[PDB]
């Protein structure tokens, strides 16, 4: 208990992961250390067509370009255009609050190191590791619902224009689809 | 007898006249034989390479403080390491730098081995304000680098160099058992000193199979290293070597379309500072891990990220483009405009390539040997 | 290969042929054609043997007649076992290079230790009672009551040889000891016999000094073995030194107690011939009145037999009996053993040398000890004083008598020092592709006073300060071990105690490790092996030693062994004893030597001597510094031999010491680049 407390306290960061993790019955503390010890002939007959079409071929100047045309492409190349989008985040330093900037990057570090550990799992190679996978998994459901739920209903209170969540949802979603994928395999290989 | 106390040279009976003005045709020749003057290769050594797992040891003791190199042993040593890295992973794509500095009888391993040439950099910038203090411990450095070594697979070549700056050494322990544990081990050692030749670097130099030096100064000192840079020749075929690695397209994020998803770096995370959460960079084949650098190994997943065009730019050793058949401009009944340049052929020699039998001037031969080292015909 | 000079060709295990090596053969064959003697100087040990071999072999195949017999004598075995396996290498390239056999036997000689089978003896100690036993287990009478077969313990090894082993000769194939032992105990022979019945019949043979400078055994073994021959005195340095010695005796009380303990039961045997029953008795108290008389010195080597003919009125005469009633009254009582027995024998040789020796020669009694001078200690030494004594019976006996060795710069100093007729004055300086040595004079320190080891100044301060530094600084430049030689055990102890009292010799020793060489033989040889263990790791060492000690010449220091050698001051030998007085004076009005000459001679003999062992070999490479501003005097750099004055520039003859540091560095530094051969 007492070397327990005395590494926390040095890292108050693994201490609010602990808290965040243990206290929230996202892991148990027995896991929580644990770890940190072409087409048919239609075309040739296109070829053939295009081949008499340019067989009479003359140069043109009018049809080339036009001024409707040309304000077109210097409005798309302007700044602010669909090219130049100015945009991209304009004050993402100064937007969605440095406080919730420390809790993005906080959820960062746990889905990293949790994923880190599913990742050190696979490939399952024996049944004991079977049962951990499945542990990994339940805990990063635990973890979401927990933090990133409320996490979500924050963002969409404060309606930040940032898809933030966005990213975390790809890889969550990659692993369980890699652990479908996986469990899969294991029913096709017992079959 | 003596080469010169015989006849006296007379270089100029080369020239010759025969029509009062056929000096022209011998000046075309020597223009003409002017070129030419490359192997045609623009390395001509080793064709090949391996992986190379390279620990590099820094003496810390007190006689880095002597300034027989300008300002004092430990500076410049940290900048010839960061040129020497530098060159190292521009030559090596897949290859992976560990750090030791040995200080008051102890290893401290400063760097993970790992392929990153930032990291290394960074710690070595930060090492130049180190304090100098103590003897050197090459038994421990040495210990360290085999236990980390010991588990690497054996197709990679695993080579450990020492810069020894100090000429005496603490050993725990005695030192040849470790020698012949490394031998053991294959693990090949190679010094390089800076005063002056101590019998046990060469010692274990010889019997690791590695080389010992001696620094003379700065010029002589970048040469060793650069001379270390090359990979050591590989044999033909050793086991079923492979790697799992990825290849990260670099995907930008614009926020044009809806898919613009900021994402924080997993380098930049650890740092101090706010990390960049920049649009986009380089995602994980694997587990769409962001990175930022390259060649880095996946921190999630264990999965080394690799660009392509590196691995591919040493692929010309492998299929090295055979040379053309030089024939006379009268004697080939063809055309006379080059396939390459279009040119009109006017030399007096025509270089015809074996495969696709084209036709291509000494210009275009020389640039499609030395820079293409691909024959522009053979590609139709 | 075949090399070509001027009237003949010798064949030569190695290809390649330096001009050093080259240039001795020229001189040695002008030598030899001169029919006289002369005096060398070579810088390498190795290497010169096998030229010297060679040249011998090509001479002796060209002139037969001319020579006959070869001597070799070296200093110690190491030398002599070397020798031979280099003759070895040469006969076998001799053979595979031409095919056929040559009838050539060359053996080694040592002492009957060296060359003995009986295990009973092998494993005692005592050098001095294993020829007493041999002579007990078979001689004259051995041989006589061995007709009759007495059941006895003895050796029986001659009782073979004698009767099969003086038939079969050995005209082909040179011996070692090792194969001599082998022979004799395949054949039950003693090697020592065989090689006596073999060494008339023989081409070359190797021993020791002492087999001809003490003239007590060189008669018996060298008396008509060959008028015309020739003799080398290969690495002899200080042949002057083991001349002296050869004629010196020495006298205390644990010898005068043996031969009064002995006396007794030699006169109950007895009265189990009479000239000198009665003779030897009363011979003991004359030498013990001395003991009983508290004087500081007597000297009369004329007047000492004079005074003999007075206590007890003895004739001169009857002791130039002594020496041959040995061989004749002894071997009629049957001696036991010669344990208990030597003292009586030396007592004679002493009693021998006196009656005939005695024109330059002096008697010395001293009353002083070490740590303890004046209890009970009156020590008699018949010391020598002349040199020439112990080298007429060679020079008179031999024709091309040959003085070579690393270190005799002075050729003008040898022939006269003993009596000698040079007709060569020759000397060589070895070449390389690189400079293999590095010699300079550090004069005064970073303080500009001078660090000469002067007798004023040898308990001054600064001195020792200024030692201490360059010592210290000196020891992070150059790596793996450092030789520094001091002038004596006290200087030595007094210097290292002072920085021990300082706060400096820490730094020396997180630098390098110290070891210290002591007069204890086994504490000596512990301390040089785990020197040598500690440089052959990166650890490195000091070993601080004294230049006139056992140690500076019973071992070399090869390369990566003592890369530097440090001399501090000039070794000068002590002038108290009155034994090194005798002899200046004796060299002063004798051969008109002139006292700071030769003391100076000496004093850079023994520095080059301990600074050049640290060159063995053309890839070894050294540094040698001398620690004394004496040294930069031009009367002491003339003594220091040829092939290290033209090394020696200039520019480095009173550097300080941070100057000395810098070139040792440089030095250091671009020696290490690889070379070709
Ligand atoms: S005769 Fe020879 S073998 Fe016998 S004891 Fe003497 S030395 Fe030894
Ligand atoms: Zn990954
Ligand atoms: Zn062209
Ligand atoms: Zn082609």
């Amino acid at each position: 208990l007492e070397e327990k407390n005395r590494m926390l306290q040095e890292d108050p960061v693994l201490f609010q992961l602990y808290k965040d993790l243990v206290v929230s019955q996202v892991i148990s503390a027995e896991e929580f250390w644990a770890n940190r010890l072409a087409t048919s002939q239609d075309i040739i007959n296109s070829f053939q067509s295009i081949r008499q079409e340019m067989e009479a071929y003359t140069p043109k100047l009018t049809q080339v370009l036009s001024s409707s045309a040309a304000s077109s492409t210097i409005t798309a190349l302007s700044p602010g255009g669909a090219l130049m989008q100015g945009g991209t985040q304009q004050a993402i330093n100064q937007m969605v609050p440095n406080d919730i900037q420390s809790e993005l990057k906080h959820l960062y570090v746990a889905v990293g190191e949790l994923l880190r550990h599913f990742w050190s799992c696979f490939p399952v190679n024996t049944p004991f590791l079977e049962e951990k996978v499945v542990k990994m998994k339940s805990n990063l459901e635990r973890f979401q619902v927990t933090k990133l739920c409320p996490f979500q209903e924050k963002i969409r209170r404060q309606y930040l224009s940032t898809n933030l969540v966005s990213h975390i949802e790809e890889m969550l979603q990659t692993a369980y689809n890699k652990l479908h994928t996986w469990q899969s395999r294991r029913l096709m290989k017992k079959t | 007898t003596k080469r010169w106390e015989g006849g006296y040279e007379r270089t100029w009976e080369i020239l010759k006249e025969d029509e009062s003005g056929s000096l022209k045709a011998t000046i075309e020749d020597i223009l003409f034989k002017a070129k030419r003057k490359r192997v045609f290769e623009h390395h001509g050594q080793v064709r090949l390479g391996m992986m190379r797992h390279l620990y590099v040891v820094v003496d810390g003791s007190r006689t880095m403080e002597d300034q027989d190199l300008k300002p004092n042993r430990l500076t410049c040593t940290l900048k010839l390491l960061e040129y020497f890295v530098e060159e190292y992973f521009d030559q090596n794509p897949i290859s992976q730098i560990g750090i030791i500095v040995t200080k008051s009888k102890r290893a401290e391993k400063l760097t993970e081995l790992s392929g990153n040439p930032r990291k290394h950099i960074t710690s070595l910038k930060k090492a130049v304000d180190m304090t100098c203090h103590g003897e050197p411990s090459l038994y421990n450095s040495l210990s360290i680098a085999m236990q980390t070594l010991k588990h690497m697979p054996g197709h990679t070549s695993r080579e450990v160099l020492i810069i020894f700056s100090s000429l005496t050494t603490c050993d725990p322990s005695n030192i040849y058992d470790l020698i012949k544990t490394l031998k053991a081990a294959k693990i090949r050692v190679s010094v390089i000193g800076l005063s002056a030749e101590v019998r046990v670097c060469t010692v274990l130099a010889r019997e690791t199979g590695g080389t010992y030096h001696v620094i003379l100064d700065e010029s002589h000192y970048k040469e060793l290293l650069t001379h270390h840079v090359s990979p050591p020749p590989a044999s033909s075929s050793s086991e079923c070597s492979l790697i799992r690695m990825g290849f990260p397209q670099h995907t930008i994020a614009s926020l044009s379309d809806q898919d613009a998803k900021p994402s924080f770096s997993m380098a930049h995370l650890d740092g101090n500072t706010e990390p960049g959460l920049t649009l986009g960079g380089y995602f994980c084949p694997q587990c769409r891990a962001k990175y930022c650098e390259l060649p880095v190994e996946c921190k999630i997943c264990g999965l080394t990220l690799v660009s392509a065009p590196h691995l591919a730019r040493s692929y010309h050793h492998l299929f090295p483009l055979d040379a053309f058949q030089e024939i006379p401009l009268e004697e080939y009944n063809g055309e006379r405009f080059c396939y390459g340049c279009q040119g009109e052929l006017k030399d007096q020699h025509v270089y015809v390539c074996a495969v696709c039998q084209n036709v291509f001037c000494v210009d275009c031969d020389v640039f499609v040997h030395d820079s293409l080292h691909c024959c522009p015909g053979c590609i139709h | 290969m075949k090399l070509n000079v001027d009237g003949l060709l010798v064949y030569f295990p190695y290809d390649y042929i330096y001009p050093e090596q080259f240039s001795y053969m020229r001189e040695l064959k002008r030598t030899l054609d001169a029919k006289g003697h002369g005096v060398l100087e070579m810088p390498s040990g190795t290497g010169k043997t096998v030229s010297l071999l060679a040249l011998i072999m090509a001479y002796q195949r060209a002139y037969p007649l001319e020579v006959t017999k070869l001597i070799y004598c070296s200093r110690t075995v190491p030398e002599i076992e070397k020798v031979i396996e280099e003759l070895r290498k040469l006969l076998n390239f001799y053979e595979k290079q031409e095919g056929e056999k040559l009838p050539f036997l060359g053996l080694a000689l040592s002492s009957r230790k060296n060359l003995c089978i009986h295990p009973e003896v092998t494993p005692l100690r005592f050098g001095k009672d294993v020829d007493g036993k041999c002579h007990s287990l078979t001689a004259s009478y051995v041989r006589a009551q061995y007709q009759h077969d007495t059941s006895l313990p003895h050796c029986r090894f001659y009782e073979e040889f004698d009767a099969h082993g003086r038939e079969v000769p050995l005209p082909a194939g040179i011996y070692n000891l090792d194969d001599l032992k082998a022979l004799g105990r395949r054949q039950g022979w003693c090697p020592y016999f065989l090689a006596r019945y073999s060494i008339l019949h023989a081409n070359v043979v190797v021993y020791s000094y002492h087999y001809l400078l003490d003239p007590k055994i060189a008669d018996l073994v060298s008396k008509e073995l060959a008028r015309k021959a020739v003799v080398v005195f290969d690495e002899a340095h200080n042949i002057d030194n083991v001349c002296i010695d050869s004629m010196s005796v020495n006298l205390t009380r644990r010898t005068l107690d043996r031969c009064q303990g002995n006396l007794e039961t030699l006169q109950k045997t007895v009265l189990r011939a009479e000239h000198f029953l009665g003779f030897l008795r009363r011979l003991l108290e004359y030498v013990k009145w001395r003991l009983r008389v508290q004087h500081v010195v007597q000297e009369s080597p004329p007047a000492f037999l004079s005074g003999l003919a007075q206590r007890v009125c003895i004739q001169r005469k009857p002791l130039r009996f002594c020496a041959e009633r040995l061989r004749s009254l002894l071997h009629t009582l049957e001696i036991t053993d010669l344990a208990d027995f030597s003292p009586l024998t030396l007592l004679a040789n002493f009693a021998t040398l006196v009656s005939t020796y005695a024109k330059g020669f002096t008697i010395i009694i001293e009353p002083f000890d070490d740590r303890t001078p004046t209890i009970a200690n009156p020590i008699l030494h018949f010391s020598c004083m002349d040199a020439s004594l112990a080298i007429k019976p060679v020079f008179e006996r031999f024709q091309s008598v040959i003085i070579t060795s690393g270190t005799l710069s002075p050729l003008d100093i040898y022939p006269k020092i003993l009596d000698f007729h040079p007709v060569t004055m020759a000397t060589f300086t070895m070449t390389l592709a690189r400079v293999c040595l590095c010699p300079m004079i550090i004069g005064r320190g970073n303080d500009q006073v001078a660090i000469s080891s002067k007798f004023e100044t040898r308990e001054d301060i600064a001195v020792i300060r200024n030692y201490g530094n360059l010592l210290l600084e000196m020891s992070a430049v150059v790596p793996d071990g450092i030789v520094a030689f001091f002038t004596s055990y006290q200087y030595m102890e007094s210097t290292v105690a002072s920085w021990y009292e300082q706060g400096i010799l820490e730094n020396i020793q997180r630098n390098k490790l110290l070891f210290i060489e002591t007069q204890d033989g086994a504490e000596t040889s512990v301390a040089l092996e785990k020197y040598q263990e500690a440089c052959e790791n990166g650890r490195g060492a000091i070993l601080l030693s004294v230049a006139r000690g056992k140690v500076s010449e019973g071992i070399d220091f090869v390369h990566h062994y003592g890369r530097a050698v440090i001399m501090f001051g000039v070794p000068y030998v002590y002038t108290q004893s009155r034994i090194l007085k005798a002899r200046l004076e004796y060299l002063r009005d004798q051969f008109q030597i002139r006292e700071n000459d030769f003391l100076t001679f000496d004093a850079m003999r023994h520095a080059a001597q301990c600074v050049g062992r640290a060159i063995r070999g053309k890839t070894d490479y050294g540094l040698m510094v001398f620690a004394d501003k004496r040294f930069a005097r031009g009367d002491k750099r003339g003594k220091l031999p040829r092939w290290i004055q033209e090394h020696l520039t200039d520019a480095n003859l009173n550097l300080t010491v941070d100057e000395g540091v810098q070139v040792a560095k440089y030095f250091l530094r671009q020696m290490a680049q690889p070379f070709h051969r």
